[PDB]
């Protein structure tokens, strides 16, 4: 009789490699204090 | 002269361990405390004409 291959069991002369991509990465914008942030750190501002 | 046997191959280390976590995040205060004031006061002035 005919059979399929599925019906004989498989054994592997390869070997196995598994490399995965590094994946995107988004970067955010941040600052530990903004212009802002050191411009009202000043207790007295001349200008103003 | 004979063939070399098979080396011993490296491991996969086992890698890190990771706690999950909600983290907050300070920094040392640069901003002045700030709040409400009222001045009362008067402006005197003399003039000699």
């Amino acid at each position: 009789h005919q059979l399929s291959r599925a019906d004989v069991t498989t054994v592997s002369t390869f070997i196995d490699l598994n490399i995965t991509m590094l994946e995107d990465h988004e970067f955010v914008p941040l600052e530990v204090y903004t212009r802002h942030e050191i411009k009202d750190s000043g207790l007295l501002d001349y200008t103003e | 002269v004979q063939f070399e046997q098979p080396r011993r191959c490296p491991t996969r280390p086992e890698g890190q361990n990771y706690t999950e976590g909600i983290a907050v995040v300070f920094k040392e205060n640069i901003a002045p405390y700030k709040f409400k004031a009222t001045m009362y006061y008067k402006d005197v002035t003399v003039s000699q004409v």
